[PDB]
RNA sequence: CCACCAGCCUACCAAACCCUGUCAAACUCCGAAGGGUCCCAGGUGGAGCCUGGGAGUGAGGGCGCGAGCGAUAACGUCCGCGU
RNA sequence: AGAGCGCAAGGGUAGAAGGGGGCCUGACUGCGAGGCCUGCAAGCCGAGCAGGGGCGAAAGCCGGGCCUAGUGAACCGGUGGU
RNA sequence: UCCCCCGUGCCCAUAGCGGCGUGGAACCACCCGUUCCCAUUCCGAACACGGAAGUGAAACGCGCCAGCGCCGAUGGUACUGGGCGGGCGACCGCCUGGGAGAGUAGGUCGGUGCGGGGG
RNA sequence: CGCGGGGUGGAGCAGCCUGGUAGCUCGUCGGGCUCAUAACCCGAAGGUCGUCGGUUCAAAUCCGGCCCCCGCAACCA
RNA sequence: CGCGGGGUGGAGCAGCCUGGUAGCUCGUCGGGCUCAUAACCCGAAGGUCGUCGGUUCAAAUCCGGCCCCCGCAACCA
RNA sequence: AAAUG
């Protein structure tokens, strides 16, 4: 099912990446072609919060600080086994603001 | 002797190996299906003919379970 | 048989597969030229064999002719041979095993297998069981 | 809705009684009701969708829940078959919807029956799931005389999570299922 | 059956191929003109 | 939505389905 | 023998499957020698490349080798590599 | 993966090219670096630019169909437009 | 620097099937619920959201056994650039350089890059 | 052997091109008219579509192979 | 390609003219007569008179477009 | 319209 995976990479480059676990979601700006990982914006296994959409727009700008401080802008957005929506939306919501 | 009959060979195969230089549009392979597929640099048109995107020379790679691949690493 | 059309004639190069080893039988016969043996051969020899010792052991042919042969009606040089008037042969190279007997002594089997030579277009040999089994 | 017999008669009679049979380390591994698919076969209908159609409510309301029309494969032209054309209305039942459904097939389907003597009790599938075919479908509560149009009955596949046969065999006998034995 | 897309408010076409009695008898998909630019398109 | 199924064999069973009309001449009793 | 039934099994016909043993131009889990091409190097040769003027040739043949056709016939025939 | 992929065979393919659904008509216009094949003429592949669009949140994809058959120089004339 | 888990890429079965055992602090899953977003040709099975109680049964991670699968030499042979010799032939033999497939001995219940979390 | 045509209830024919659905005449069989037979009248039965394989959801029907029958041809100067 | 006239019951067809009539023939069913068979006779079931729109109080009838068939004439790089 | 024993 992760044909998606696949096509999202020979495309472009910087994959955001995007784990969510049941109690969780995890994102990380990783640039292939040598299988790398540019910055890690954790959440629940990190320090926030409780609410699992409102904490996914939170890590979302948190992944923005870190990662546009080091010079970033490829948006390739790993929407991972996950429909693009909710959790894994808000996430993006975050990152489409800072 | 309803036979005595065939159709206009096709001179298909690889036709840029590896370790040649390229220029961006160069057809690396004309196949029948996908066996070889794109990679670094290497489009593949509708018919599946393998070639360039950009100029370099061209490396070609296996990864058995997952297929050979062309590639262009270019460096000009 | 069932299979699929006439074939090609093909060379016999050397005796490389063509070749084998006893393994059903107490003797053997072994070709040494080579050549398509016809069925008809076959089937001569194998009888030569069972009409020797009458109620005898067991046959083993290890040979069976699969290829097409191909024969033009007495005419010039076109289309393919339909042929086939002698149906089929089956390639042998020099060393592979043809017949093997048993249930039966030496005269019974070196008689019986001797006649099967006289039935086929090879120079033959008769052969043990050595000791050899890989 | 979530509670009526069934449901606490198996949490509160059937998971201890089991337990005392074959002792599970865990409470998961204890046998367990989960799965419910009702499904005609009325390759009958193929032409007519008058049938179709009508069965398909009469189905959807003695399971409260909503029909799917299944479709065709292959081809039967020894009985007109092609593409998809024909159907057979199979519904799925699990959780609360399923047991309110084998409220009434166990107090009601059953036992109302032209000569009932039992259930076949080879029916088990060789792993924790059992199926039984149903003749008259007015068998059923709310299925009046007046509105049959024609006995058009289906069959139920009943799905557990046991594995062996006879461990599953005593989890429907405990729920009730009547079995010839 | 050969077919060229006819424009609305002119008279462009484009090359094509209708199939008569499968189902159509209504062809109407769109296209774009040199003339002007983009327009819905007739059968004719 | 509740329902009344009066079995006709003193049994009165009551469980969940589409309408409380019930009139089981025979159930799970008899 | 047992027919309104049965299995080990029958010097009886056989799908599937298994063991032993084999076959295939149009079958390949494998797979050489070699062949092709590119890079670097040697190679000054009636070598090589570019532009133009002038051609002839377009019945070939034998031999070796690899195949088809033929009959594992023909000073046979048809291609391939070489002479 | 022995099925499927409209039809022959082949190559390819479930990490889809197969099956189902939503919206749509890029079976676009003006071009086209660079090449495959090649005696000529033809045939084939094609990134990218501009215009105006489709689907997608986006990265993107779309100049018909998994691909290789489904075809006919010129001449002469018909038709619509400039 | 060392161990465990989570996400991801590389080698592409020595990574697999099976069998046994082990882990729930954390992690992950399973799980609770169907009001909100979203969803079923039917079903909250799947996708989705809000989340405690429970469990490590399933799945997953880790660790063992070589029954199957998989990998597999050395030696020898086939075959063969090139150079020769022998028969009427179907063919056969030598020199020289290259050298399989099968089979034998054996190997294998993986290896590793990056990031994050926990001790 | 090569080109063309044909194998269908007992006999003689249609259906095949345009795949699904066995048609016609006679004969046969049971029952009626006759003293009886026939004629005539009323009913019914009977096919493996030569054969093997393939196509197709499905083959008398489309496709290929073999067998049988009919005509022509097999010049050879 | 243009021109001409056709679609009406199960089958063939009049009625179209010029608006108020759907008829005939065989066919199918019943009945009458019959050695039998037709012939004859009685009665009967069965047609948006191709399609969609239009003038009309009222058409299948006059009108427009169109579907399909039949025919006429011409052309074919 | 109606042949035969
Ligand atoms: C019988 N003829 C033939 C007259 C010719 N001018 C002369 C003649 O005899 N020609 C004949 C010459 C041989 C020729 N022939 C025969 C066999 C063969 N395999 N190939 C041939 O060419 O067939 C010819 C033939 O008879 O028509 C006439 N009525 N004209
Ligand atoms: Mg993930
Ligand atoms: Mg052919
Ligand atoms: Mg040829
Ligand atoms: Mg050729
Ligand atoms: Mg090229
Ligand atoms: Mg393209
Ligand atoms: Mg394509
Ligand atoms: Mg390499
Ligand atoms: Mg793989
Ligand atoms: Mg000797
Ligand atoms: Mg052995
Ligand atoms: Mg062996
Ligand atoms: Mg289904
Ligand atoms: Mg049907
Ligand atoms: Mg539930
Ligand atoms: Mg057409
Ligand atoms: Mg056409
Ligand atoms: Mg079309
Ligand atoms: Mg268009
Ligand atoms: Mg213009
Ligand atoms: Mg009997
Ligand atoms: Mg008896
Ligand atoms: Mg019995
Ligand atoms: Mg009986
Ligand atoms: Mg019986
Ligand atoms: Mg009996
Ligand atoms: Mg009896
Ligand atoms: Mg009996
Ligand atoms: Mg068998
Ligand atoms: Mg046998
Ligand atoms: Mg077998
Ligand atoms: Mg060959
Ligand atoms: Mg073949
Ligand atoms: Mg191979
Ligand atoms: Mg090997
Ligand atoms: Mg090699
Ligand atoms: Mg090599
Ligand atoms: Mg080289
Ligand atoms: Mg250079
Ligand atoms: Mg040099
Ligand atoms: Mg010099
Ligand atoms: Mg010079
Ligand atoms: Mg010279
Ligand atoms: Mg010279
Ligand atoms: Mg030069
Ligand atoms: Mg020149
Ligand atoms: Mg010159
Ligand atoms: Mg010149
Ligand atoms: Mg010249
Ligand atoms: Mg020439
Ligand atoms: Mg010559
Ligand atoms: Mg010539
Ligand atoms: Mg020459
Ligand atoms: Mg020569
Ligand atoms: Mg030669
Ligand atoms: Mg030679
Ligand atoms: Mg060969
Ligand atoms: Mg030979
Ligand atoms: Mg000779
Ligand atoms: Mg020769
Ligand atoms: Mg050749
Ligand atoms: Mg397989
Ligand atoms: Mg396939
Ligand atoms: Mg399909
Ligand atoms: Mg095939
Ligand atoms: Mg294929
Ligand atoms: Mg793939
Ligand atoms: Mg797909
Ligand atoms: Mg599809
Ligand atoms: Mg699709
Ligand atoms: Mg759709
Ligand atoms: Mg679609
Ligand atoms: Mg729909
Ligand atoms: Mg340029
Ligand atoms: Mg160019
Ligand atoms: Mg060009
Ligand atoms: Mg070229
Ligand atoms: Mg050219
Ligand atoms: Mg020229
Ligand atoms: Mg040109
Ligand atoms: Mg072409
Ligand atoms: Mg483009
Ligand atoms: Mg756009
Ligand atoms: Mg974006
Ligand atoms: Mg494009
Ligand atoms: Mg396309
Ligand atoms: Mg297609
Ligand atoms: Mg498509
Ligand atoms: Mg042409
Ligand atoms: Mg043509
Ligand atoms: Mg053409
Ligand atoms: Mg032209
Ligand atoms: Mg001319
Ligand atoms: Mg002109
Ligand atoms: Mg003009
Ligand atoms: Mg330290
Ligand atoms: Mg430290
Ligand atoms: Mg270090
Ligand atoms: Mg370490
Ligand atoms: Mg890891
Ligand atoms: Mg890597
Ligand atoms: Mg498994
Ligand atoms: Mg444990
Ligand atoms: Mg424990
Ligand atoms: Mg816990
Ligand atoms: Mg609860
Ligand atoms: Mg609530
Ligand atoms: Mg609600
Ligand atoms: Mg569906
Ligand atoms: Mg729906
Ligand atoms: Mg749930
Ligand atoms: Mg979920
Ligand atoms: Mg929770
Ligand atoms: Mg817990
Ligand atoms: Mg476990
Ligand atoms: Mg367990
Ligand atoms: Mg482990
Ligand atoms: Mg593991
Ligand atoms: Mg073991
Ligand atoms: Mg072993
Ligand atoms: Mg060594
Ligand atoms: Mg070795
Ligand atoms: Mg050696
Ligand atoms: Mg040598
Ligand atoms: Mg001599
Ligand atoms: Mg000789
Ligand atoms: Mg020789
Ligand atoms: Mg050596
Ligand atoms: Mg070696
Ligand atoms: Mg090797
Ligand atoms: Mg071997
Ligand atoms: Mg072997
Ligand atoms: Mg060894
Ligand atoms: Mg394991
Ligand atoms: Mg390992
Ligand atoms: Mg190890
Ligand atoms: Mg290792
Ligand atoms: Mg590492
Ligand atoms: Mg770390
Ligand atoms: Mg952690
Ligand atoms: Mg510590
Ligand atoms: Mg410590
Ligand atoms: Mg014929
Ligand atoms: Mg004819
Ligand atoms: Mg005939
Ligand atoms: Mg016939
Ligand atoms: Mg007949
Ligand atoms: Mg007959
Ligand atoms: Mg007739
Ligand atoms: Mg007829
Ligand atoms: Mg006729
Ligand atoms: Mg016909
Ligand atoms: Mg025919
Ligand atoms: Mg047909
Ligand atoms: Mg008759
Ligand atoms: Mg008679
Ligand atoms: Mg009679
Ligand atoms: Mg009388
Ligand atoms: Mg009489
Ligand atoms: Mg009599
Ligand atoms: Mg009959
Ligand atoms: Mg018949
Ligand atoms: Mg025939
Ligand atoms: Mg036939
Ligand atoms: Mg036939
Ligand atoms: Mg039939
Ligand atoms: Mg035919
Ligand atoms: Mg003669
Ligand atoms: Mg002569
Ligand atoms: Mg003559
Ligand atoms: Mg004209
Ligand atoms: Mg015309
Ligand atoms: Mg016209
Ligand atoms: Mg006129
Ligand atoms: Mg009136
Ligand atoms: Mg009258
Ligand atoms: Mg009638
Ligand atoms: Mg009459
Ligand atoms: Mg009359
Ligand atoms: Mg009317
Ligand atoms: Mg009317
Ligand atoms: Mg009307
Ligand atoms: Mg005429
Ligand atoms: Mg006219
Ligand atoms: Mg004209
Ligand atoms: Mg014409
Ligand atoms: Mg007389």
């Amino acid at each position: 099912k992760f044909r998606v995976r696949n096509r999202i990479k020979r495309t472009g480059r910087l994959r955001l990446s995007v784990f969510r676990s049941l109690k969780h979601i995890y994102a990380q700006i990783i640039d292939d072609e040598k299988g790398v990982t540019l910055v890690s914006a954790s959440s629940l296994a990190l320090k926030l919060k409780g609410n699992k959409t409102e904490v996914a727009r939170q890590v979302g700008r948190a992944l923005a600080e870190k990662a546009l401080a080091l010079g970033i802008k490829q948006v390739a957005f790993d929407r991972g086994p996950y429909k693009y929506h909710g959790r894994v939306k808000a996430l993006a919501e975050g990152a489409r603001e800072g | 002797t309803k036979n005595g009959r065939d159709s206009q060979a096709k001179r298909l195969g690889v036709k840029r190996y590896e370790g040649q230089v390229v220029r961006a549009g160069n057809i690396l392979v004309r196949q029948r299906g996908t066996r070889f597929k794109p990679g670094k640099n290497v489009g593949m048109g509708r018919d599946f003919t393998l070639f360039a995107l950009v100029d370099g020379v061209v490396e070609f790679q296996d990864r058995g379970r997952l297929g050979r691949y062309v590639h262009v690493r270019p460096l000009a | 048989r069932m299979k699929y059309r006439k074939q090609q004639r093909g060379r016999l190069k050397g005796a490389t597969k063509g070749g084998d080893y006893v393994a059903f039988g107490d003797f053997g016969l072994v070709a040494l030229e080579p050549a398509w043996i016809t069925a008809q051969q076959i089937e001569a020899a194998r009888v030569a064999m069972v009409r020797h010792f009458r109620r005898g052991g067991k046959i083993f042919i290890r040979i069976f002719p699969d290829k097409p042969y191909t024969k033009k009606p007495l005419e010039v040089r076109m289309g393919k041979g339909k042929g086939n008037v002698e149906g089929y042969v089956a390639v042998v190279k020099p060393g592979r095993v043809m017949f093997e007997v048993a249930g039966v002594t030496e005269e019974q089997a070196m008689e019986a297998l001797r006649i099967a030579g006289h039935k086929l277009p090879i120079k033959t040999k008769i052969v043990r069981r050595d000791a050899y089994d890989e | 809705p979530l509670d009526l017999a069934l449901k606490r008669k198996y949490y509160e009679e059937v998971r201890p009684e089991l337990i005392r049979r074959f002792g599970y380390q865990n409470v998961w591994e204890v046998p367990r009701l989960e799965k419910v698919v009702i499904n005609q076969g009325l390759g009958e209908a193929k032409e007519d969708a008058r049938i179709l159609e009508k069965a398909a409510q009469e189905l959807a309301l003695i399971t409260g829940q909503k029909p799917a029309v299944t479709r065709a494969k292959k081809s039967i032209s020894n009985f007109k078959l092609r593409k998809g054309m024909p159907i057979g209305l199979r519904v799925t039942l699990r959780r609360d919807r399923m047991w309110i459904f084998l409220e009434k097939l166990l107090n009601v389907a059953l036992p109302r029956i032209r000569d009932f003597r039992g259930l076949n009790p080879n029916s088990f599938d060789g792993r924790g799931n059992y199926n039984l075919g149903l003749r008259e479908q007015l068998i059923f509560p709310e299925i009046t005389y007046d509105m049959v149009d024609a006995l058009r009955g289906m069959d139920i596949a009943v799905v557990t999570t046991a594995e062996t046969d006879e461990e599953a065999r005593a989890l429907l006998e405990l729920l009730g299922f009547p079995f010839r034995k | 059956l050969l077919l060229e897309c006819t424009e609305c408010k002119r008279r462009n076409y484009a090359t094509e191929k209708n199939k008569r009695n499968t189902p159509n008898k209504l062809e109407l998909r769109k296209y774009c003109p040199w003339c002007r630019k983009h327009t819905v398109h007739r059968e004719v | 939505v509740p329902a009344r199924i009066i079995c006709g064999c003193g049994n009165v069973i009551e469980t969940y389905s589409t309408k409380p009309e019930i009139y089981v001449e025979v159930c799970s009793k008899c």
